């Protein structure tokens, strides 16, 4: 029908299209080159396909792919391969997935439509999407994969922050739960663990943070115009290759683009969909925030790589496939 | 319900405008930090070694520190300027080996500038620096003790191997406050491989400088009478024809009553500390780990039988409970039966009426079988309890590990089953009473002070901040009289001939244990003695001695006193020039 937000495609092309530009000093691997353009093609046709859907059928799985994803995650612990100390991919050959994606994209549906009732604020507002966050992020904290775990608590947050809204309630309740865990985790921390986590911290110990310790001088090499990985670190490689004016036009392309994902959000006038495009653009947003925060020697390390930059099988295939369905209830914002 | 949307598209907003600033910073405001001087030239990251501590006594003799290692390693075998290369080193000749190898190690101060300048700057010839623990002034290892690389174990801990950890005594104890800041600097390396600019990232702490308690000159006296003592021991060994024995076990203490600063503390066999830090691995050390005996273990901290020392707190217990006026009368009859057993003097014939200061005089042991034989089942629970409260029972303060002193209750006995016969043994320090000499050493400074309970630390100041000294009181209603006998002995008693004629008004009181495993003629040899009795013009001084097996007490402790006391309030021997 042609009533998209066209200012939204763009944001996202000029990215992606910057992504494979950085993918040519990054990766220069040919092979790679291939089954990253051969992603985006992936990418689009999935998007394209997702359009010939309708929001009431988007919101009616939202309860079976909450259900199908927890039988992923579950099932990922079993039959799946470790990549990096964690079992969290399905790869039977040239396939690739993963089922943190559908996870992050299921709970998103789920937690909008069961939220779209009102929340009991006095004790059960932190009840019915805590049932529903602790089944994901404890199937995730069994890999173990602590940087996807922080990306679903900050979505769940997000949500309950636009419904709930418990200000006075909630940040007490932050303030003692993140005092009360550490006093039980620190004693029970082995010396091992306990110097890791101290190392994840204040990131100077060379023999685990050198790489990422060369990342902060890395970056500020050019101004005015060897690194670990290309994944973990597309940001690194494209901050020091083009200086500082470049490095704001990047952190003005995601600005933009966190700006209209939350600008739609407001046109649209129904509840879940204000839930599930808060979600999925909080989501996104704190990926990115991290992502670049672990660059600039700010955030510490979690292993999360930076959308619309990234080299990936599924993440890029994922991640449009989320933006095709934000643009499928923006369109279906007033039709019921 | 829109007003919270806003918040987040300001919040990552300003988030993404801190990671614009913090990119700015690196950028611009650190631009000068990452230079590359207009070419493709890679840029390398290295720490920086921390350097560790100085550890020095008062009055500043350092006892340890590290510098550089200087050696001439050479590969190739190319004659560069071999003629005055020759005459220098000495070697007449350039050994042609294969693998890299090592010429002169430990280059001196005046060597170094002149092989700078026939070094060259050539492919072959260079100067490895490697860091090293060094003792300038070496004291007791089983004080001072020695220096590791970090163990495997430790490593997991976030030390890396270039990292020395302490074992030591003393060096555990200061581990934490000597170790510095491993720091980490990146330097610009050109495409021909030279250095460039360096530049810190992570300013590296050199560590603090401890200031010990310790006087190097009383540290060489009190680790030189060890050795005569043996000459001693082996004169007292050879009269009960038992071997030479000529190992010099035992360990000495000197320390000051007043502030509670430790001013001479040794050990034997002790070590020399330099050798597990300076070489890679020594040899010599790896058989000081499997010795049978005990060279690294600190003597002055470790539970061993008492016996006659112990008596002044035996003393002390039966006047604060009330047992016996200062003024009693007890003949030291040379046997007395307690019921079952004849309880044997260390004489053979009869002494004479004594009182508690004649008592602790002439070391009579028939004083405390008969003062005792009142109430002897009440006195064991009530003589730990003033023993415990003059220093005996709990800990001493002192940084360097120190090992528990067992004293004996009814209720120890319960769990360890109690006979009354045992009180009468235990009030001498024969029922299993162990003491260390550093507690020893402790209950000795109480008395001389006359109430206070200082606190013993090597300690006097870590980096700037002078450590102040924690005292503690004891309630003792009749002091002097434990004064008066501790110089009766030295002025009438054992210590008659050594420290009679000696300048210093000197009190204390000599030691004798019978050992536990055959009793047969070869005592622990103690002695404690206190400083300046009356108000003399020199500075107080505590001095205990304690000798394995050594014997005769009055014969090989009781001049190791005398020889640190000579040595701290300066007395001059046959020096008539």
């Amino acid at each position: 029908w042609l009533a998209y937000d066209w200012g939204l495609v763009f944001l996202v092309a000029a990215i992606v299209a910057l992504g494979f530009v950085n993918l040519g000093s990054a990766a220069p691997d040919p092979v790679l080159l291939y089954r990253q353009s051969v992603a985006l093609g992936l990418g689009l046709l999935l998007a394209f396909l997702l359009q010939f859907l309708s929001r009431r059928r988007l919101f009616g799985l939202a309860y079976p792919l909450y259900g199908a994803s927890l039988l992923l995650l579950a099932l990922v612990l079993v039959v799946g391969r470790e990549i990096n100390g964690a079992r969290a991919w399905f790869v039977l050959g040239p396939l690739q997935f993963q089922p943190l994606e559908l996870a992050k994209l299921g709970l998103l549906l789920a937690l909008a439509k069961a939220l779209e009732g009102r929340p009991i604020a006095r004790v059960w507002d932190y009840a019915l999407p805590a049932l529903l966050t602790l089944p994901v992020v404890g199937l995730l904290l069994l890999q173990p994969d602590l940087g996807g775990a922080l990306v679903v608590l900050f979505g769940v947050f997000v949500v309950v922050f636009v419904r709930g809204l418990p200000w006075r309630h909630l940040l007490v309740g932050l303030f003692a739960l993140a005092l009360l865990v550490p006093t039980a985790v620190w004693p029970n921390l082995k010396p091992y663990q306990r110097e890791r986590v101290l190392i994840v911290l204040d990131p100077y110990r060379d023999p685990l943070g050198q790489g990422f310790q060369v990342i902060q001088s890395t970056i500020a090499i050019g101004s005015g115009g060897i690194p670990f990985r290309h994944t973990d670190f597309v940001f690194s490689v494209w901050a020091e290759e083009w200086g500082f004016v470049g490095v704001v036009g990047l952190l003005g392309l995601y600005g933009l683009l966190l700006a209209r994902l939350f600008a739609l959000a407001l046109a649209c006038p129904r509840l879940s969909d204000r839930l599930f495009l808060s979600g999925f653009a909080g989501m996104l947003g704190f990926q990115v925030v991290v992502n670049l925060g672990v660059a600039l020697g700010v955030m510490p390390v979690t292993g999360l790589t930076l959308p619309l930059f990234s080299y990936g099988g599924s993440s890029l295939i994922a991640t449009l496939a989320g933006l095709g369905l934000v643009l499928l209830v923006h369109r279906d914002r007033y039709q019921d | 319900g829109t007003g919270r949307i806003h918040a987040l598209a300001l919040f990552f907003a300003l988030a993404l405008f801190l990671l614009g600033l913090r990119a700015w910073q690196l950028q611009v405001l650190e631009y000068e930090r990452y230079a590359l001087r207009s070419q493709g030239n890679y840029l390398k990251t290295e720490d920086i070694p921390a350097p560790r501590g100085k550890i020095l006594d008062r009055k500043g003799r350092v006892l340890a520190q590290d510098r550089l290692v200087v050696d001439l390693v050479y590969t190739g075998g190319e004659v560069a300027f071999k003629e005055r290369l020759l005459p220098l080193l000495g070697l007449e000749d350039l050994p042609q080996v294969t693998e890299p190898t090592v010429l002169k190690a430990g280059v001196p101060e005046a060597l170094r500038p002149t092989l700078e300048e026939l070094t060259a700057g050539q492919k072959n010839l260079y100067l490895r620096e490697r860091i090293e623990r060094y003792y300038p002034n070496p004291i007791s290892g089983p004080v001072m003790g020695y220096v590791l690389r970090a163990n495997a174990a430790q490593v997991k801990q976030g030390y890396s191997p270039e990292e020395e950890v302490g074992q030591a005594g003393l060096e555990a104890a200061l581990e934490p406050y000597l170790r510095g800041k491993r720091g980490v600097r990146a330097v610009e390396v050109n495409v021909r491989g030279e250095r460039l600019r360096e530049t810190v990232l992570e300013e590296p702490t050199p560590g603090q400088d401890v200031v010990l308690t310790l006087d190097l000159a009383l540290q060489r006296a009190a680790e030189k009478a060890l050795e005569e003592a043996l000459a001693d021991i082996n004169a007292g060994r050879r009269l009960n024809g038992l071997p030479e024995e000529k190992q010099v076990k035992g360990a000495i203490v000197a320390l000051d009553p007043t502030t509670g600063e430790v001013l001479a503390m040794a050990s034997a066999p002790s070590f020399d500390p330099n050798l597990f830090a300076k070489r890679p691995v020594p040899e010599e050390a790896k058989a000081l780990l499997e010795d049978k005996n005990l060279p690294l273990l600190n003597r002055a901290v470790q539970p061993y039988t008492p016996g006659s020392t112990f008596k002044l707190a035996t003393s002390y217990a039966l006047l604060e409970e009330g047992y016996v006026t200062p003024a009693t009368t007890y003949r030291c009859s040379p046997y007395i039966v307690f019921g079952g057993q004849v309880r044997r003097n260390w004489a053979s014939r009869d002494m004479g009426p004594m009182t508690v200061r004649e008592a602790i005089a002439w070391s009579c042991n028939t004083w405390y079988y008969q003062a005792v034989a009142q109430d002897p089942l009440g006195f064991v629970d009530r003589l730990a309890r003033r023993a415990r409260l003059l220093g005996l029972g709990e800990a001493t303060g002192l940084e360097v590990a120190e090992k528990t002193g067992l004293l004996p209750t009814r209720a120890w006995k319960r769990e360890a089953p109690w006979y009354p016969g045992e009180t009468l043994s235990v009030a001498i320090g024969q029922g299993a009473v162990l003491a260390t000499p550093a507690q020893i050493a402790r209950m000795l400074a109480t008395i001389a002070t006359g109430g206070n309970k200082p606190a013993l630390h090597l300690v006097k100041a870590i980096g700037g901040v002078p450590v102040q000294p924690r005292w503690e009181k004891v309630p003792g209603r009749y002091w002097k009289v434990l004064q008066e006998g501790l110089r009766k002995t030295v002025s009438e008693g054992t210590a008659r001939f050594v420290l009679g004629e000696f300048p210093v008004p000197t009190g204390g009181k000599t030691g004798t244990a019978e050992t536990p495993g055959k009793r047969r003629g070869l005592e622990h040899a103690w002695y404690m003695g206190y400083g300046p009795t009356d108000g003399s013009p020199y500075p107080p001084l505590v001095v205990v001695a304690f000798f394995e097996n050594g014997g005769e007490g009055s014969r090989v402790a009781l001049p190791a006193v005398r020889k640190v006391m000579a040595a701290y309030w300066g007395i001059k021997g046959s020096l008539e020039v």
